[PDB]
């Protein structure tokens, strides 16, 4: 829910901006819906 | 030598990501019956279809509605933070800092770095931005690094 | 001309002579250049004992001077500039009054909606004005072309001449004149022909695709056809970002005419050009000085405390790390580039390794870099999917049935390259830097091709330590994991340690809020006049200097952590040397080499 929303994004004069967006990494054995819940992200969220 | 990736992979793993989660449980007896008569109310009597539409009744939000929630408020708000929100940050950074120290002091060579510092400010953010709010306040803050230390839990182990 | 001028056309004329009345500073530009001219005229004619014509009009002056004069050019253009033209050809005649061609017009400024990318140039509004942006991607051989043709009939030593029209001289389609070359006279003599008395003009077309950072991603580029008279031949080049402005004819007859569908040939007749910059382009951004920003570089360069602050500003993003920015400071400003009397030419240009533990700010602090060198680009080495960063593929098609392209690093010629994880990048490319470090030269011996170009660059390389990290307790050879001689060919390499402490860490957290709750546009134009007018001479004040500590290394470093050779005297000259061109000294000072010395201190312990 954090990462559809984005982040601060930051235009710094000198223009070294910042990344607004999240990085969120699932592991473990297979099964637990690590690769399931990537599927329905790409349902709900804009150009997915 | 092997194929595909090498050990050079355990740096992009925790330095470029925001959170790790590791997430495995063992059998556990009632969760396997858990699980599975859940799963069973999905595959027919679409019992949870049938929940999901009620508690479009009750308090869910519709996909497509969802969706268009994100995409507003996505688009309409540019947020801040304040100096008494973001001095809670330094004062768990120092002491995370301080403290895990202590475990490469034993060099156990597992990490705590500014790209989780950089990382928090922004799920914070993100936090009070599905509030649609330009401003944000140790009531977001103090979830957020909950949510954070189950990544760091997972880290070391 | 043989028609009478009917007043729909006279009134064009005058109405645009009371705005260039009223706004002098073309009157007297025109001027300018037949004062450039006739010094050059008098330069060639009283010694040994051009200005290509073209005046560009900010479009705003029209607006709020003639409403319908505007809407006119943009609408009409075949009706309203070959008047306008008309009259700056006789302003022009006003002017001058010394003894005894033509006069043309160029646009600047804001169009609406006629200025749009070439994916939406489209069968509407052709024969309006529109501006175009994209990258220029292929440029024709410049052919000559015939305009006037001059014989000889010896018979009587009368001479004869011709004169030539086409679809590319007049904006209004006049009549087609298919003269024929005159090979007999009109009472039936023999010819000659006056090669050189003959007058010949350049005939250019450029191929223009849209930009593909706006590009809607994923579909097929688009391009239209451009054609340049003699003038603007000379600057575009295929890769340039480019502007252009001019008239979208729809010329010739296709299919109506003639027999059997494809539609009319659509093009734009360029009437002004630009080249400008974007991110990794073979063009510098060229700010322009005033004769009061050269006043504060002025009042700046004789303060005795300018290279520490000026170190400082560019990356407030970054905590730290002056005593190395300083470095990437001095690799903007370089060295002199000697070019030795009959013999080969010694670098100028200065090369930086970073490395350290892959928290730091390689990969980021190259991003100013890129977006503040004068002229920059960036290649993750690995990806380099050529030859490389330095050469190209070379085949073609068309009728010359051979071409030529240039990498990265022949494009960028004289200013910066970024390299970032620099030991992903192969041997392939590693053997070929080893030939340009220090030679600046790049050769290739292809089935055709077996010639030199040349590739005058400056790099910064960025690496990662390969066991994912370093501390100064291992062994500090072993861990920069790359053949010696490139951590020879590299000038100066910086360790940067991230082994985590809490005194120095205390800090960075307010100053990270701080960066989330001296500047950039001077630097530019501190950096270009700088790199344009001072060239330091040596001083015996600093010539002991590099002989004292480059003399002293070789017995202490060849004992102790780190390789000393021949190759690092010069970077002793070139620090030097960038260091006199921040005080933009006429000449080294002593100053300038215990501020090289220093620099080597804190990149070798
Ligand atoms: N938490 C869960 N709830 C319901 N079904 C689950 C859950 N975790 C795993 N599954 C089951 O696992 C299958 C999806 O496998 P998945 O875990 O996506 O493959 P992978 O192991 O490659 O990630 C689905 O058929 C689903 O029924
Ligand atoms: N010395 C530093 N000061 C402030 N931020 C830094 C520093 N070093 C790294 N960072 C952070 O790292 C991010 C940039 O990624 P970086 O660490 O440069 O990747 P890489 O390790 O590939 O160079 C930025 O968000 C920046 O905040």
């Amino acid at each position: 829910v954090c990462l559809l929303m984005g982040g601060s994004k930051k235009i710094l004069p000198d223009g070294m901006r910042l990344r607004g967006d999240i990085n969120v990494l699932l592991l473990g054995d297979p099964g637990t819906a690590k690769s399931q819940l990537l599927k329905f992200v790409e349902k709900v969220s804009p150009i997915a | 030598k092997s194929p595909g990736d090498n050990i050079d992979f355990q740096t992009t793993i925790l330095s470029r990501f925001d959170m790790i989660f590791i997430v495995k449980d063992d059998h556990n007896e009632e969760r396997d019956i858990s699980i599975a008569n859940h799963v069973i109310n999905i595959h027919t009597g679409n019992a949870n279809a049938m929940q999901n539409q009620q508690e479009e009744n009750g308090s869910e939000i519709s996909i497509e509605k969802m969706k268009r929630y994100i995409t507003y408020c996505r688009l309409k708000c540019a947020p801040r933070l304040s100096p008494q929100a973001a001095e809670k940050l330094s004062s768990n950074f120092v002491t995370i800092r301080k403290q895990l120290l202590i475990n490469e002091l034993e060099s156990t060579e597992r990490p705590i770095t500014i790209r989780q510092l950089e990382a928090i400010i922004r799920i914070t953010e993100s936090l009070a931005k599905l509030e649609l709010s330009p401003i944000a306040q140790e009531r977001h803050v103090d979830e957020a690094i909950r949510l954070f230390q189950a990544s760091t839990m997972d880290a070391a182990s | 001309t043989f028609f009478a001028p009917d007043a729909v056309f006279g009134d064009r004329v005058r109405r645009f002579q009371e705005f260039l009345d009223t706004f002098t500073s073309y009157r007297d530009s025109v001027r300018s250049i037949q004062v450039y001219n006739s010094n050059n005229a008098a330069n060639y004619n009283d010694d040994q004992d051009i200005l290509p014509h073209r005046i560009i009009i900010s479009l705003d002056d029209l607006r709020e001077f003639d409403r319908s004069f505007w809407s006119g050019i943009l609408v009409e253009p075949a009706y309203f500039i070959p008047p306008a033209e008309k009259a700056l050809t006789d302003l022009a005649d006003s002017m001058d009054d010394v003894p005894h061609h033509p006069w043309k017009l160029s646009f600047k400024g804001s169009f609406g909606a006629h200025a749009l990318s070439p994916r939406t140039l489209t069968a509407q509004h052709l024969n309006k004005l529109v501006s175009v942006e994209g990258i220029v991607t292929k440029t024709s051989l410049v052919r000559p072309k015939l305009i006037r043709s001059v014989h000889y009939a010896a018979k009587t030593g009368r001479f004869h001449y011709r004169d030539y029209t086409d679809a590319t001289t007049t904006l209004t389609t006049r009549i087609p004149t298919p003269a024929i070359y005159p090979t007999e006279d009109t009472e039936g003599n023999k010819l000659t022909t006056e090669y050189g008395y003959s007058t010949f003009i350049d005939h250019q077309r450029i191929t223009v695709q849209e930009m593909p950072e706006m590009a809607p991603a994923g579909q097929l580029p688009r391009s239209i056809d451009v054609i340049l008279d003699d003038d603007l031949v000379d600057k575009t080049k295929p890769g340039d970002r480019v502007n252009v402005v001019g008239v979208f004819k729809s010329l010739g007859a296709g299919g109506m005419n003639q027999s059997n569908l494809i539609g009319f040939k659509t093009l734009i007749l360029g009437n002004t050009v630009y080249p400008l910059h974007a991110r990794s382009t073979g063009v510098a951004a060229r700010q322009m000085l005033t004769d009061f920003d050269i006043r504060n570089i002025n009042k700046l360069s004789k303060k005795k405390d300018i290279f520490d602050i000026l170190s400082q500003s560019l990356a407030p993003s970054i905590y730290g790390h002056d005593h190395i920015k300083k470095a990437i400071l001095l690799m903007l400003m370089g060295g002199v580039e000697k070019n030795l009397e009959n013999g080969s030419h010694l670098r100028g240009d200065i090369n930086i390794l970073m490395v350290g533990d892959p928290s730091t700010a390689k990969s980021q602090l190259l991003r100013f870099v890129l977006n503040t060198a004068s002229l920059a680009i960036a290649t993750t080495g690995r990806g380099s999917s050529g030859v490389g960063l330095t050469a190209a593929v070379t085949t073609d098609r068309e009728t010359g049935e051979r071409r030529l392209e240039a990498g990265a690093m022949v494009l960028a010629d004289r200013g910066v390259v970024c390299i970032d994880e620099f030991d992903k990048m192969t041997d392939v490319d590693r053997v070929a830097i080893h030939e340009v470090m220090e030679q600046q030269t790049v050769t290739i011996a292809k089935a055709g091709i077996h010639t030199t170009l040349n590739a005058r660059c400056s790099v910064i390389a960025a690496a990662n330590p390969v066991f994912g990290q370093y501390d100064v307790n291992r062994d500090p050879h072993q861990n920069i994991a790359l053949p010696d001689s490139l951590l020879s060919r590299f000038d100066l390499l910086f360790v940067v340690t991230d082994d985590i402490n809490e005194i120095r860490d205390r800090s960075i957290s307010e100053h990270v809020l701080r960066t989330h709750r001296v500047t950039i546009p001077f630097l530019r134009k501190y950096v270009q006049y700088a790199k344009e007018r001072v060239i330091p001479q040596l001083t015996q004040e600093a010539i002991n200097v590099i002989v004292k500590n480059y003399t002293d290394l070789r017995n202490d470093d060849n004992t102790k952590k780190s390789p000393i050779t021949a190759r690092t005297l010069e970077t002793l000259i070139r620090l030097a040397t960038a260091h006199a061109k921040v005080r933009l000294s006429k000449t080294v000072n002593k100053v300038d080499a215990k501020v090289a010395a220093n620099l080597l201190r804190f990149a070798l312990l």
